[PDB]
């Protein structure tokens, strides 16, 4: 008379199968993107230009010598 | 050809380092003008650097 299957006490668990999550798509991607590469450009133009600037006074120290 | 002697050599020489010549070497040309400038049509607008010696 010892024996298994309880009167009560069950889930189930599920069969189901999800996952979908977004995920931030759809036009929200491919902006995020562009407006950091012209951020990245923008910081440019304030150094390669600047540093066009330092060349020349490279070369100055140079021409103010040199009889 | 003819060189000039062993005189007109060994005048008071500069010497000092590189960096120290790179120091100022900014405000030391564009102040001076006369002897230098001349001294390169001197050298470009007549070649031989054994007659500018002066």
């Amino acid at each position: 008379k010892q024996d298994m299957p309880p009167v009560g006490g069950y889930g189930p668990i599920d069969y189901k199968r999800n996952l979908p999550r977004r995920g931030l798509s759809g036009y929200s991607m491919f902006a995020v993107g562009i407006g950091a590469l012209l951020f990245g450009y923008w910081s440019m133009m304030k150094w390669n230009r600047e540093r066009r600037r330092l060349q020349i006074e490279d070369f100055e120290a140079r021409i103010a010598l040199m009889p | 050809v003819e060189l000039p002697s062993l005189e007109d050599l060994k005048v008071q020489e500069v010497k000092v380092s590189s960096s120290v010549l790179k120091a100022a070497a900014h405000h030391y040309g564009a102040q001076c003008d006369k002897p230098n400038k001349e001294f390169m049509l001197c050298r470009w607008e007549e070649k031989d650097p054994r007659r500018c010696l002066e």
